[PDB]
């Protein structure tokens, strides 16, 4: 009946706990020396055969919505983000006044207003001599009116932050990104194919390393994300709270066929040592809108479910309402994305313009042949400039891309947000869509995930005891 | 591979024997496949002053420290050798009032040790001071004798 | 016959140089304040320090030859230029000055021209168009150039950089816990009295420094740590001159310093993003800076110190306590951060006594606050500060909103022995000194000194090896 | 009882007793491994990038595992690598320091033992070293 | 110093007396070049920069790690003390059917590894998996 | 019946590629030459080298594609970028320039332009006035701008930014021994006699490389090794014409060269404390850079080098030292740094000797030890360095005040073969080459080769586990 202290190592114990994590992504990505991809450079191989030890009789408790990975990651790619950009051009002399033309020309049917700018100008390069008198085009997003004088024109935050552009050679698209963790720390993976991102998780694995993740970023539809596993899942900090966005995982990929249909030749004026400002030279034939395609049944269908799980949320006696943002920054006013490099904005009022009922959302919608569904077109624009989402300061500019630009992204979520108006005996719940916040757009991602340190020492009391 | 996933287990069954083969198999596993991947990445020269090098510096630090406190740990306490050493030191029964079989076949480990944090420090020490002094002084006394 | 034992944990320690990390307390992380010049990167103070006392031990120590001194020396000035670094450089505002001496005539005020409305051309971001703006300053940051009545720059122009501090980042100093790498320890000096060189009697060793605000002060040593029971005085040769005298005094004196000026902060746009931030103008009635410090606790203190030093000098001595000589402003007249603005207060009251050789001994009392009508001190302020050990790289400290309010607590004196020909007078004079970070840490630094402990040890004992 | 090296002015006998303590710090650096774990940030934002704390830090770190790592390399190379405290083959030649054990176990300290050896450090060492090569070959003769 | 001189001998030569002896004061030096320079410069402090501040940081982790991921090696298969030590693994005629006096006599260490380079990830999980089966064992005795 | 025996520290090493670190003896740094090339970072090296040697061994050794190389290549790169990293960005003096002919027609004076006394505008700190002053420019660093008999540039000032050298560092080479960290080794190939790859039977070992000179020099190998008992030629293809050939010398020759010039260095304040540095005047006659190489010992060396080219391509072949064909002025004209400043020196009487097979005959040498004796290079000097690798990033050498005079040692040749239609001739064109850093460093790092080292090993013995 003597039991003494035994030490056991490797006992399958963990703790909460936060670290460094580091990025691991293809091969591939290596081969070929695509270079200007801003995030592989540094990234370990990813190991091909993945390890996923699944846990028995656990019930871990998640809080995605306190989950240290989210920031560290967020500030990673803010920091990444500005790391690419820190050696190209500053366009600090672009800041100054501008003559416009209409178009360029009236060769005129005419869908444009003043896309193409030409907007013209005295700028001076390294030599600090000589005048240089040029042109260069760009979209109404990125010309503010100033002087009211009529064609006075200056960049839109040359007063409010330092304008940089993106090296033209960095190319934009975000391959798939494993998160994986220093021995002694695991992630552990909420499987569950319903998770409300709180609370305790039952069905229960983990990973040494996250599965590849794009750092894709958009605002109101989540792009080339994940995608729900059996039914669409909601997830709020506080869903009576107006002010918590609202994170929608679609379980259906939704095609979204954007492209720029403009044949673009692209004219590297020089300004200052070997710095070069790369802008668009003309467009080659008829300009025409950038646009998105988006099947109106799938997407009503994909309504039908975010509906009737929003009641099912709240009141299932309740009508449920969609309307577009309020107003505020255009990020959060329109679906904006990056394509291909190019950014658009593209006004999304029909995504959110249609409202069901608690009587109503009883059928869903099918079509009788392509003509019948024919595709919703997005009216798209482009926004060459772009301040940082957390300050105004240091904006980054996008180099043209020369010739016809297209993407398919798979819309794999939504972000709401619920507006607590004067509506109490009406029950007409109105969402409408929310973004401006990239870390919302990493809990969508990483709700599953989350990391502990591994301490595998142990003792408990054994009838052994050491040899004298 | 070999990750010890084995917690809802109770000490009782997976610890006697389940437990010290999966153990065996992460130390290899998280020794083969982390070299593997810093072997080969250090032969590319890919690892740089870059924002994700710096990161990943980080965690090979700690990798390492994490390492090298439980190795140090382990043979502070004369268990330099494998995971499982039986120590002289007895069971206060300040914590107790738990039967072997409770502490083994009921508890698991993660609840186990969840009581005994309190006394974590106090258990370390009393066993490292204990059998490593007493053991020196015996090795002394053998070789004098 | 013996045979050779290796000893493993063995507690022998090296003195030895080695890199240390600062360790604030959690408190200052819990306020999310954007990081004050030097805090966020510290790891936490662990919640109690282990203060091992070292009983029958009698360690040497080096407070003039310790590398901590210098290794925070230049951690300070580093820290300072990576906060400061990213900030905007006012370079394009070297430009000629258009300056009111007042803005109105408004006979009073006691500013004779302090606020020297100048008004310049500057190209903002839109590099086309001139755009005069106005701000306004201090005679101590603007050069009269050109002999006209109007004409003025800014101090540091053609001889430095000046760029402005953040306005986010804070300045309120917070404590510091240097600690070391494991395998090495700092020995604190427990004696009651320490010279600040030789052995200890009594020696104690913690992993962690105690906690050291980093301020900035001259003449003076502010919210600093005290002696105990006696005003301590420390120098590498007191029979030396040049040499700096560190004291360290006993009994904290209260120091209530303030800016009465509710000021705006005008922010001008100058470049593409860059906003310098001056001063709008002054809210109500404009009155100068001072600080406010009682007599008697003053006096008995330089009764303290004056005893020391006559210990120090010979019993039969008669200290002269005096101003400055001349010099940079820095040394010259006592100068300080508060709130995160820089005072220059002219402490020619402190040091104006010639004193008796036994008129020492009697304590003057406290009869009423009209009695002890609390000493002022003519304050100023120079918003552009230049570095201390180097030509270029001023700094230009942004204007802080409001009326500004500091209560520091008098720790330390710092003071130059003149080797003046009075050797026969016996009329030993003390002027204030400063100018050098370092004099400020090793006056914090002296009871610290950092060893490499060598856990590896020889002995020879009966015990042999198994064949 | 004694926290740290309070055996420093204690003799050899009294110091041998907390050996293990001392050397259990040697490596903890408890201060250390917690990072900014009570604000849930790593390594304080990973370093703030690289700071010129995050710099000092990460070298302290290096300096901790180096000279723990090294402390250990040579217990290793002298056959008693676990062992914190090892007998060796190594005759002690008379020459360094003619004492009685009772005077070196009971009056002197380890700090001030530690200035007569510092002369023979580096030979005892090698001599260790070479006993161990001598004790191999003569295994190899066994064999 | 004690650098590889007898790698062009074979293993047999090699192994009566180099790789016993001269290795192991090969890793003491290692270790006694590594305690001078590491003391020196950390009374430089001029080092633990970046243009080659980091170079030689990088090149001390290099040394750190690729001497555990050994000593992990060694623990893994319980052989972390004596450099040379036995397996209870037997020797596969599959791995090389050649006999001692060509493995020995004739191989040299350089050489030797080649032909083994399948072999030997495979020899090296064996040896660990055999160790388990003598800890268990060890087990029943306890 | 045998079972596998692990063993530790196994003589096997493996071909790979690790960071290797400076190593300088610190000689430079007790002298205090203000960390020239970052001698303040290199360790101090091993008192004594240790070269063990490896008997019976037959490593295989591929210098082209060596790592270190390459990585010395972007080691050194980032040297130099550090070093004009802090300081001043030339972007103001992007200007106009109005220039003179020499300094005066005052003066015989073949040089017509090599001063042109340059005189402009420019903006200092302060910012509104313009500051009309003169400088002095080789004609190499000026361009002239739509040739109105008048108006010049800078070379690379449209196209590039240039960032003047500190004066306070210095460009002297200083040795540094490429060390390896441990578990790794540097295999050196000793034998007599190499073709830059192929497997080598006498080799040895080193812990760190031996003492290198990181020099940059162009179409010649200055301060470098020497071969041994014989000149020998390296290319990794000799047969194809594009790839450069290495060529080195077993014997120095001595090269003195010196601008014999009084130079008073006038310093130009622009911007903040930025001081851009030029050349007062030159006092005294304006004598033109030039070296001197020994007509006979370069003409025994040249026959040497043809003994040996023809070896490589048949004795039918004769060899043709033709001038370089042209391109960037690095490699038309030779041009390396002497004592902080860089040379330009024109190579035509260096590659001017044409060799027939029938004629060889024997070495020519001279009785007289007066007159025919010196080859006076003329050499011109440029101070804006076009980066080597990439258009941007050009550099500024400020001028040294008074005669700069250096004597370096002529160790090896950088040739070109052309693809010429006088191969029916049969006669083989070569040509100085240069331009790539790499061909410099591959003269040095040929004879090492890196490998790591595996202790780790497995063996199969008659001895079973002690169970
Ligand atoms: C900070 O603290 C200091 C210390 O308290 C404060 O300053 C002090 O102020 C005191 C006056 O209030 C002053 O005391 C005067 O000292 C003068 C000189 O002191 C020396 O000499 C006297 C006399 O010794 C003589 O005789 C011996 C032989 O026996 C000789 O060897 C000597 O050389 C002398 O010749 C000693 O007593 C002292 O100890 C010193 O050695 C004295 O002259 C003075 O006496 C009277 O005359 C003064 C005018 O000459 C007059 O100002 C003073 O008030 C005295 O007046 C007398 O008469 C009136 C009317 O009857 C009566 O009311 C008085 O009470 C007094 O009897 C004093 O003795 C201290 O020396 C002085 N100390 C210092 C360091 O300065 C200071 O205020 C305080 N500051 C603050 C802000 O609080
Ligand atoms: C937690 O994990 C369990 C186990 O995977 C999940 O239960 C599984 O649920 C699926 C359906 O959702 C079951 O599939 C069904 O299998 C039966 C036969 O077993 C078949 O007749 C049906 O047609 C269907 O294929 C599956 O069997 C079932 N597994 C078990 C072991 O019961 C559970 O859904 C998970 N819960 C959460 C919240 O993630
Ligand atoms: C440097 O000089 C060496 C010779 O000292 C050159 O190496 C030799 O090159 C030949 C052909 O390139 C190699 O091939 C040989 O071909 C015959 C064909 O019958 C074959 O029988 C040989 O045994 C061999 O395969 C030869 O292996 C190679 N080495 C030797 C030792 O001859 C080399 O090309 C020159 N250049 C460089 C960059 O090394
Ligand atoms: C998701 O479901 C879980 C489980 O029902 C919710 O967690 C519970 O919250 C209620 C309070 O609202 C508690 O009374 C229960 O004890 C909790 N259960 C457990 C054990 O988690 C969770 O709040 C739901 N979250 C959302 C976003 O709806
Ligand atoms: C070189 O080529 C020779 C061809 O005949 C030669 O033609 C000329 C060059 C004459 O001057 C004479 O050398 C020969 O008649 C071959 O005969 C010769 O073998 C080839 N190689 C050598 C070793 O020279």
């Amino acid at each position: 009946e003597k039991l003494w202290v035994t030490v056991y190592y490797g006992v399958p114990v963990w703790k909460e706990a936060t670290t460094t994590l580091f990025c691991a992504s293809d091969a591939k990505a290596y081969d070929t020396e695509v270079h200007n991809v801003w995030a592989t450079h540094a990234c370990v191989p990813t190991d091909p055969n993945p390890q996923e030890v699944v846990l028995e009789n656990v019930t871990e408790n998640f809080n995605m919505w306190k989950n240290n990975m989210v920031e560290q990651m967020h500030e990673d790619i803010i920091s990444l983000w500005d790391e690419s950009l820190k050696p190209c051009v500053k366009l600090t002399p672009l800041c100054v006044t501008l003559n416009c033309t209409d178009l360029r020309n009236v060769t005129n049917s005419e869908g444009m207003r003043g896309e193409i700018k030409n907007c013209s100008f005295n700028i001076t390069t390294s030599i600090k001599d000589k005048v240089k008198k040029d042109y260069a085009l760009f979209y109404k997003l990125d010309v503010v009116p100033i002087d009211n004088d009529n064609t006075s024109y200056r960049l839109i935050n040359c007063n409010t932050s330092t304008i940089t552009q993106a090296c033209p050679k960095v190319s934009f698209e975000p391959i798939p990104i494993h998160y994986c963790t220093p021995a002694g720390f695991a992630i552990l993976k909420c499987k569950d194919k319903k998770f409300n991102g709180t609370g305790p998780c039952k069905n229960v694995s983990t990973v040494q390393c996250t599965h590849g993740i794009k750092p894709v970023v958009s605002t109101q539809l989540l792009l080339n994300g994940s995608l729900a596993e059996e039914e669409v899942v909601i997830r709020s900090s506080n869903f009576t709270d107006n002010a918590k966005n609202i994170i929608v995982q679609l379980k259906e990929s939704v095609e979204i066929n954007c492209t720029r249909p403009n044949n673009n030749t692209r004219k590297s004026i020089h300004i200052g040592p070997g710095k070069a400002f790369y802008t668009t030279g003309d467009i080659i034939g008829d300009i025409r809108q950038a646009h998105c395609n988006i099947s109106r049944t799938k997407w009503n269908n994909t309504l039908n479910q975010i509906a009737t799980k929003l009641k099912e949320q709240f009141g299932n006696n309740k009508t449920i309402v969609f309307n577009q943002s309020s107003g505020g920054d255009p990020e959060i006013v329109m679906h904006s994305f990056n394509c291909g490099g190019e950014f658009f904005y593209c006004n999304s009022t029909q995504l959110f313009n249609s409202t069901w009922n608690f009587n109503g959302t009883w059928n869903l919608t099918q079509s009788n042949g392509t003509e019948g569904n024919d595709t919703i077109t997005l009216p798209c624009k482009i926004k060459q400039i772009i301040n940082m989402w957390q300050e105004v300061g240091k904006a980054m500019y996008a180099p043209p891309i020369r010739g016809q630009i297209r993407c398919s992204s798979n819309i794999t979520g939504l972000i709401l947000t619920r507006d607590g108006g004067n509506n109490h005996n009406n029950d007409t719940e109105t969402f409408r869509p929310g973004g401006g916040d990239m870390r919302d757009n990493w809990r969508s991602e990483l709700y599953k995930y989350k990391v502990v340190k591994i301490e595998p020492l142990g003792v408990a009391p054994t009838k052994a005891k050491r040899r004298v | 591979l070999g990750f010890l996933g084995a917690a809802g287990s109770t000490m009782g069954a997976a610890s006697i024997t389940l437990t010290v083969q999966a153990r065996l198999l992460l130390s290899g596993i998280v020794q083969q496949q982390n070299n593997l991947l810093k072997a080969i990445e250090a032969q590319q020269h890919l690892l740089k002053l870059t924002v994700w090098g710096i990161k990943q510096l980080q965690a090979r630090v700690l990798t390492v420290e994490r390492y090298l406190r439980d190795q140090q740990l382990l043979g502070i306490w004369g268990c330099s050798g494998k995971l499982i050493c039986t120590t002289a030191v007895p069971w206060n029964a300040s914590w107790s009032n738990k039967t072997l079989d409770m502490i083994w076949n009921n508890m698991t480990w993660m609840e186990w040790e969840k009581e005994i944090d309190n006394y974590t420090g106090l258990i370390y020490t009393l066993i490292e001071e204990s059998q490593n002094q007493q053991e020196k002084n015996e090795k002394e006394l053998l070789e004098l004798d």
